[PDB]
């Protein structure tokens, strides 16, 4: 199982709070960490950040959109 | 690349972070390690988004942050 | 380890703890396990006064002077 | 590593996935790993309510300290397989 | 000539201490002994829970209290 | 000292609270180095003894480590 | 050891407190050190409270995984 067919991809990321992001996800490590650039709040399609970095505990699921 | 090596290379750029309990920190990177812990100066600590501390310098647990917002300078810098 | 907790010895630091807590002391002692002996400790919850205190370093989130 | 070797005779085979938040996801098992992440092809929707905000997205990653249940089939898996494999793990 | 945590709660031994759980809940008791993980013996507890604060119950013998959840020790209560 | 503890206390009467308050009073059949732990002739309560009874296991009880507070003698 | 005499009871029935009032009667197919459980033949029983009264709500799976760290206690029904 791995995030690497997603690389530069954009995704949907649903957090463990049940709020939702899209963005494009540049970089990823072992403990789910990402790092994220263009990312948006899915439900508020309100612009977050050009670039963020994401903690992986934070992560509840990533698709591939 | 990844988030850490991303992070290592900050090193003495502006950065937000997003804590678990909602605390917002304004600061320069001065140092990571490992496991994500941060050590910041010139520190603004916000108790929630919706703005204040100024404080010198501030350490941060790895296990506490949501997430860390970044320069939109990051890429080439 | 990134902090050198040595610069603050003798100084009054404010510590943020997981589950909400903060603590306010005079910071005497450390360990590489981020393991703090306080003195003059002041728990704030909104005020509480222990004195000599360890606070225990896995729980400790956040660290600033004061 | 036992749970790793029971989740990897499942791919291929559709599961429903129980997320700790409440969401409940229907999907084909394409990839597991040693955290038991979970790497589901051609979502869908198990039920209305409890069901997340997706779409064209067809193919997920979900994180698996967040899943609670992973629903089977009493045909995907062999009991006594299981039975015998765990009485032969060691927890010490 | 520093001051190491383990070693003020090693001089604590035989003493009373408190200790504060990173919930509300406090132990109060005489401290047998402890790990390296912190993990805790202490003899004849008061447990309590903390805001008017009602005590949950008087240990008697020893209890293990998992250092898992400690926040803080104070020594001689 | 902490495992001594944990063989000086085998097959007597304790207490052993979890994280939610709920605590358990039975005999201490085994315990392991996660603080998982093992009781007979259990029972739940919640908070204290002398509250209502909410169960009675006639079974064998496995608390699990991650979720215990303390285990206590009386 | 607790761990082993939980093997002794593969292949006969079981109940699982979780995290959040949720309970689980099935019969123990695969466990690991981590809690993490298999059960065949399983209804779960959730207890929830809603408009300040209590409804208990059910759920039967032929074969279910469950994921350990929300495991607080295993016995038999």
């Amino acid at each position: 199982a791995t995030l690497k067919d997603y690389l530069n991809k954009r995704v949907v990321i649903i957090k463990v709070d049940g709020e939702c992001l899209i963005a494009s996800l540049n970089g990823f490590d072992k403990n789910t960490n990402l790092f994220i650039t263009n990312v948006f709040n899915r439900i508020s399609k309100e612009f977050i950040c050009k670039a963020q970095l994401l903690r992986g505990s934070e992560i509840a699921l990533v698709g591939l959109i | 690349m990844l988030p850490l090596y991303l992070l290592t290379n900050a090193k003495g750029q502006q950065m937000q972070i997003e804590l678990k309990n909602g605390e917002i920190i304004q600061g320069i990177l001065t140092n990571v390690d490992n496991w994500m812990n941060l050590t910041l100066s010139n520190v603004t600590e916000y108790s929630e988004e919706s703005a204040a501390v100024k404080l010198n310098e501030i350490y941060i647990r790895g296990t506490f942050i949501k997430f860390i917002k970044l320069q939109d300078n990051i890429i080439d810098k | 380890a990134i902090l050198d907790l040595a610069k603050y010895k003798d100084s009054k630091i404010r510590v943020k703890l997981m589950g909400g807590k903060l603590v306010i002391g005079v910071l005497k002692g450390y360990d590489q396990l981020m393991n703090l002996v306080l003195d003059d400790t002041v728990e704030y919850m909104n005020a509480r006064k222990l004195g000599l205190t360890v606070i225990r370093g896995t729980i400790l989130v956040s660290l600033s002077s004061a | 590593m036992l749970f790793f070797s029971f989740f990897k005779t499942l791919v291929d085979q559709e599961v429903v996935v129980e997320l700790k938040n409440d969401i409940e996801i229907k999907g084909t098992l394409q990839s597991v790993d040693q955290f038991l992440n979970l790497k589901l092809d051609n979502i869908s929707c198990t039920d209305e309510k409890k069901y997340p905000h997706l779409g064209s997205v067809r193919n997920i990653f979900i994180r698996g300290s967040t899943v609670r249940y992973v629903y089977l089939n009493k045909n995907m898996v062999d009991t006594n397989l299981l039975q015998d494999a765990t009485r032969r793990e060691v927890m010490t | 000539p520093e001051i190491l945590p383990l070693e003020v709660i090693d001089k604590t031994i035989n003493q009373k201490v408190l200790i504060v759980l990173q919930s509300n809940r406090e132990f109060e008791g005489t401290l047998v002994g402890f790990d390296d993980f912190v993990n805790v013996i202490l003899e004849d507890a008061v447990e309590w829970l903390i805001d008017r604060n009602e005590k949950v119950m008087q240990h008697h013998g020893r209890m293990l209290l998992s250092g898992n959840n400690i926040a803080i020790l104070v020594p001689g209560g | 000292v902490t495992t001594e503890f944990l063989s000086d206390i085998i097959g007597k009467t304790v207490n052993v609270k979890l994280a939610s308050g709920l605590l358990y009073s039975g005999r201490l059949e085994s315990i392991d180095g996660f603080m998982n732990v093992a009781l007979s002739s259990a029972t739940e309560h919640y908070e204290s003894n002398n509250n209502k009874l909410l169960n009675k296991f006639n079974s064998d009880v496995f608390l699990r480590g991650t979720q215990v507070m303390y285990i206590s003698e009386q | 050891t607790p761990l082993d005499l939980l093997k002794l009871n593969l292949d006969e029935r079981v109940y699982i407190k979780l995290r959040g009032a949720r309970t689980l009667v099935g019969t123990l197919q695969a466990f690991d050190s981590h809690c993490n459980i298999v059960l065949s033949d399983a209804v779960e029983t959730i207890y929830q409270l809603n408009n300040e009264e209590l409804s208990e709500s059910e759920r039967r799976c032929e074969m279910v995984f469950i994921r350990g760290d929300t495991v607080t206690l295993i016995s038999t029904p």
